């Protein structure tokens, strides 16, 4: 609404230091690296490219609202996050243990601090089993 | 400097160990060099072509131990990088690999010889070639395709040695006394050899005519069973490669999807209106309007992840998108057993509306 | 003592027969032994090695004779293990398999030869090779290869032999008189043979210019024709040896399905609540609170036979995946088709509660 | 309930003999062979690992009780039912001969004696027709 | 008798023609016989062997000639049967296809030689040989295979091609001088085709250091690449044996197709309640309490065919099942899409029955 | 006249360029006059036939050059055609490019040589044969293939050297002083390779026993090892051409799928009762009662696109059936959720109804 | 019911010749032969095997009424006539042509006269287009 | 309905123009050619073809009139559209980027003019998004 809008406003400026209404790619590194994460140029452009809807090299304030209001529901990540569970799911038990969680999460990819995993297992163990049903926890991600 | 150290040592190790670009060259290059040496030990054989041969020989195997003894130091010296291996103790530790036992035998038969020496120089330089591996590649290779092709190779050695001790036999039986060449049976023996392999010398071959005919009719299933091998092999070492192909693709799914879960599960942890969340917003406190910006942040590495993960679920495969698929097919049939479910519930709801 | 005395039996017939592990060790030591008596054999034959060969021949040759008799005699001594032949009546009905008969005459000429004499132990010592199979395994597998691609092979034969033919008139034709190799047209032949094949002994080629491109010509295309039936015999192996493997895998499937369903019968029979189920608690009765364990263990047997049996279900093939995931399709099928009978339903009552 | 939890509890003392609440593989072994199975070490592993969930070797009350509450029909075992009959059904007609299960069910696996067959029939020729469908089998199973 | 006769004429017909069981037994003994014919000339033309072989040949020959002349004259009155060729009209017109003007040329050239000889003889046993194919499917499958693997096959011969020549004039170069086996440079061609070939004569090779490197270096590549084309046509030969028994197994599909859908009718077409079914009737009338007698038959055929039909629905690939299966998918998505529809109606519905 | 001539030019240009029919006829013709070049300077090279054959080389080196500097000239004057290089200035652009450099060259270098030249003229010919292939087609296919399996390549490579080394300094141990083919290392080397590369020379063979046994136990290895890469070659280029053939057809799905979108637009944009169609009538009424006929022909159209481009949809392969049905069981996975939100909606009712 | 029995009665007393209860294969091959249809040994052993549930080498009269009360819904035809039509549509468009089913209906299988092929397309021309649309005549069968 | 009808026999006689009640694919040809486009004696045989029905190389008029009410929704044309819009959705997201329809459209099949593609983005940029989702083009092209 007006006060996500003005909120939204706030953000861009925050991205877009030269405040000339397009954000462009070092403006979003030095954000990063501010942040304390260090992307490559190729990430970044990848990163720009996957929102960039205009072909302009940067993100106009329309393009900038519509990431913010695009809900996951509408990403339709069942089936993605589906997929990369079973990848990790060595057994096709339709589970997966928290041991291979805590390992799997803090080792690859982008490693999670333990914190996350520990959020993870809170949001996930529902029924307090380890043997979380993947297929359940997307659910729940999606609803 | 220190840092830098590390980074430099961990790169050079990289380097000598599994490389995959232009270290790759440098191992291409010292390939070359090691080569060059053999060749020019068989040169030097040679008799008329001696002198220039071991006078260039000499330098070039200078050369060449210069670089290995810089080799072998830096691998000692950056052994250390690695957990399992730190400080000097663990470079020591590395250094009793039974590869790294090799090396360092190679290293020193060869410095004590340059500081009957032929046969010496022979066995170093047979070693060495052999040492240019590093990894087992092509010998684990050759093993798992002969292991696996077992029952094929071993009933093509025995019809083909069947073949060749009854052409042999025959073959001296017609030619025992008209021709020298099949004295003895273990001419014949070698005759047969030298034929079902198709080599054919020339020394030994039949010139009566019960012997050529005889030598004909084996000849043609000894030399389909004596080239079955090079086929067999071929097959399996195609087979193999593709797949360790494949095995690479699907860990190269493994790592991007973890990186999907992981930024899918971050974007859902910094939703701004649920609560509860600062177990997510610590870690990107820690890295350091905000808040709105981090969540845009988060859910465009969602976004690419996403899309890195998908692109990486390539079909490479028959079976590969025949399991995808399955899963979706399990999918749908949970659907449509909830969907008789709820059916049944309206079922039995009928005879209560009505 | 007679309980091991059984068990020993059936151990060691197993050992003789069919072999997986250490059985396959032993015959690999016997193959061995046998191999070296023929290798001593040929060496034997060379005139300058001839008396040690011998003298080490008759010796090794005394130790395979001892290992075959006892051999033999354990092998009709455990004949009486197996079912389908008991006692000394078993046994010698046993021993009148057609093997057994190679066997026992191999045996029976080189006891007369050892109690012009090597030609007959050249024949005994082939005949025991042969022997060696003991199933024909390899005899099987090249006549189903030779069989199946029946068509490629025989085409294979017809188009080499036209071109050897050809070929071989057409250099006699081209060098019947300058070649003195190429006098008569069987010469022609014999070159033409040991050429297509590329075996080139060189005791007879072509040497004025037409008779050379003429035989370039030919040799091409010959070589090519005769090559053939090597990679066909190898692409035959392999797609057999890769079917016998599928078989294997489906009866490995089929026992751990006899598992399951066993198990899951029982499971169900044992519930506690149900009765009428004495059939099921006898069994455990005679195999010996009692009756909650015994549902325990039953249950819990259930589970892991299910785990083997799941796991048994490996895709092996795309075909087999296909064929599992068609069984799930016509359930949805029918599970479709029932909701369709049920929606049929709803719009008749449609018109009923309206 | 409170009875099938002494039940439960009768049926751990005879399982856990040296009522220390773990299972010792050892044990289940002494019970087995009491009860005339002789399994063996490995497979017993297995077994407890399949029927394990706390990775400790051993079994505690609440896993045991859990198993012993846990139905068939939760187990999901309707399409590895569908597909061992399948596999035994070399026709592919949906159903399966009597003289079939007779051979089948007393030589492969574990044989069963002549009365399971019996009962197997029993309650498989509803119908009385002696070619069972093996469908309709699983399904009174599960229900 | 004249029904027998026309019976056995359509018979041997078969045997002559395209033969399936027996009558490949008895080709089998016609190719044996001519095989014998030629190999028997070919000793004939070994001096020490000509008398005997001669003369053995001389009666062989007549034999194969009055066997050839009964095989063609059965076959011109047989020409008959089929309703193409019919009387001495069909006869004569048939006998004028290429194939009958190979065979009576080779039986007039035979018949005239009988009634510089050898060559001719050589030419007609050449021609008779080609002649035992009788279907061109040897041919055709090598014209098939060649064609489809063109690009592949023209790819080897170029490169080659390019290989030989650039071996053969860079040895020649090294070997121009010292060597006088390659005193020309074709001579060096001929060197360079023997070697990449691996025949290997022996008659000339490189000597000189220089050209023996050049020699290996090139000789490697060179044997790779003339190697190539009997892999790729062994290759190319399994493929389309395969194709073509993929569409006799779908001819083997059709036939059984069409019974199942005949009784199929017939059974629907034979119901007793329904009327209008005469056209049924008459059929069962014009082949001879009956009427359910025929019905309990055409029901009974309706089973067995079916069942003949199902067992003929084999998979025999996987492009197979996968369109089976996608039949069925698509008779899926229909009936989902009827299931819509009807849910739309219920929908629709809703807010009318509140 | 003026758009025949660039009609003309254009045929001829694609004559020239990528040709389809009868294009390479005349490629092949010129083909065959420069490879009938190349056979007569080999013949010139014989001494007895260098009379005539150079008579005749002549003369037919003046015909190809005189249609080769036509071809050129063609070839510059039809460059014009292609929208790069337009007029002169795009003509002489074109005619930079490095295969133009190559043609140009040995242009210059026949017509200076015409107007020890045995030795030009040989390179000249090899550089023209080069030159034939126009398009590296055969160079990117086996570069391609190397690629493809560098791993298996590389590890026939490494064993077959390791192999030949070992051998032939096994020999040469077993056969320094007996035999005086094996005097120097390098000698056995080269036994070594032309025995395990199967040429067989018969110059250098071994004679003692030892050097016997040897040179038979490490040949039947390295022979299988050294023919490993003509089946590695093989199979490679059997699958590079297949995976060429499937892009080719799946562009040739292409170009059909965007004639089905444009006529299905048309259709659905030429129905009579829709308006503010007035955009797609305005392109038929500049191609040009009418609106009807118009109609007609674009729903004719769009019947006839759709069938072309149902039929390009062919199988062709088990994955592209796949993906296809996969396409479509996500449709199904779409519905089936959409009739699952239906169902929730009635459940949802369900309480409020009653 | 009982006046079906009557007839079936009268049936299997025409078919069981002997009158003992039991068809044999060499009664089956005469009825055949007074047909008009000369089945073949094999074919008939095959063919009452089809027919036989009792594995006896004939048929009882229960099963004469069981075949007889067979209605053809429970045969479950839809598939295999599916798949023989759609191997018969040789272009795949969910139809077939007249002249097809003329050519193939009296010229494959067990060739029927020009008299059954009429029959059907009177039956199967229910919209009067020849392109009869195979899954509207197996329905239609079935229905 | 009549006037349709009347409609059609205008239609006819532009076609027709023998009057004979028969189009020849000369007649075809020379309509065709009059309308600016040029097609191929084989082109225009196959045309007729799959528009004929009775198999005499011409049309009669219940075929012209059948064609004439033959709407879209009977072809069942909606998996044909899917296919190609599929095949030109290079990376499968289930829709495609406008500017690759201005590309394709105008250089491949039968190149449309740009007032074609004009109108393709008007009714099919529902949304204003240019990455038009395909099966909504293709659902409202049959609705
Ligand atoms: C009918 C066969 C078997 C093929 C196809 C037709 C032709 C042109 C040659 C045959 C063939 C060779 O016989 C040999 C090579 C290797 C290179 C030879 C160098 C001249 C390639 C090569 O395609
Ligand atoms: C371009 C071809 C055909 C390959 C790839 C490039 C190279 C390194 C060699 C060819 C090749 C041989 O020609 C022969 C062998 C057998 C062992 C030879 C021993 C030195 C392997 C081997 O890869």
């Amino acid at each position: 609404t007006e006060e996500q809008i003005a909120e939204f406003k706030e953000a861009f400026s925050l991205f877009d230091k030269d405040g000339d209404g397009t954000i462009t790619t070092k403006e979003l590194g030095t954000v990063m690296r501010s942040l304390g994460q260090n992307p490559t140029e190729a990430e970044l452009q990848d990163m720009i490219n996957e929102v960039d809807a205009d072909g302009n090299g940067t993100i106009d304030f329309p393009e900038f609202l519509t990431m913010m209001a695009r809900k996951m529901k509408d990403t339709d990540s069942e089936e993605e996050i589906r997929e990369a569970f079973r990848v990790f799911d060595k057994d096709g038990n339709g589970y997966i243990s928290a041991a291979e969680l805590r390992h799997v999460m803090t080792n690859l990819g982008e490693k999670l601090t333990d914190e996350e995993v520990d959020e993870m297992i809170r949001e996930a163990d529902i029924d307090g089993d380890g043997q979380v049903n993947y297929e359940e926890f997307v659910q729940m991600m999606t609803a | 400097r220190n840092a830098f150290y590390r980074k430099l040592q961990n790169f050079l190790y990289n380097v000598l160990e599994r490389p995959r670009g232009w270290a790759f060259i440098y191992h291409a290059y010292v390939f070359l060099l090691v080569f060059s040496c053999l060749v020019l030990s068989v040169f030097s054989t040679i008799k008329e072509y001696e002198k220039s041969s071991e006078g260039a020989l000499y330098i070039l195997e200078i050369v060449t131990i210069v670089v290995f003894g810089v080799e072998y130091f830096v691998r000692i010296w950056a052994a250390g990088c690695c957990c399992r291996y730190r400080g000097w103790r663990g470079r020591l530790k590395f250094a009793r690999k039974p590869f790294c036992v090799i090396d360092i035998m190679v290293l020193i038969a060869s410095i004590a010889v340059l500081a009957s020496a032929l046969r010496s120089l022979r066995f170093l330089q047979i070693l060495r070639m052999i040492r240019m591996d590093r990894r087992g590649g092509t010998w684990k290779l050759l093993g798992s395709v002969v292991y696996a092709h077992s029952k094929e190779l071993v009933t093509a050695w025995y019809i083909g040695f069947l073949c060749l001790i009854l052409a042999s036999f025959l073959v001296y039986l017609a030619e025992k006394g008209e021709n020298d060449h099949f004295d003895t049976y273990a001419d014949a023996l070698w005759w047969g050899l030298i034929t079902l392999t198709t080599i054919g010398y020339g020394d030994k071959y039949p010139q009566t005519w019960n012997g050529r005919l005889l030598a004909a009719t084996f000849t043609l299933i000894g030399v389909s069973f004596f080239a079955l091998p090079a086929g067999i092999l071929g097959s399996g070492f195609a087979l193999k490669v593709q797949e360790q192909h494949r095995q690479k693709h699907f860990e190269k799914r493994r790592n991007p999807a973890a990186g999907l879960i992981q930024s899918a599960w971050r974007f859902y942890a910094t939703n701004l209106s649920r609560t509860d969340l600062h177990s997510t917003w610590q870690y990107y406190e820690r890295t350091v309007g905000l808040k709105v910006s981090i969540r845009a942040v988060c859910v465009m590495r969602f976004l690419v992840s996403k899309r890195k993960f998908k692109e990486s679920l390539r079909p490479y495969d028959v079976m590969d998108v025949i399991e995808q698929y399955s899963a979706g097919h399990l999918d749908m049939l949970s659907r449509i057993k909830s969907l008789q479910s709820r059916v049944d519930q309206i079922v039995g709801r009928g005879p209560a509306i009505t």
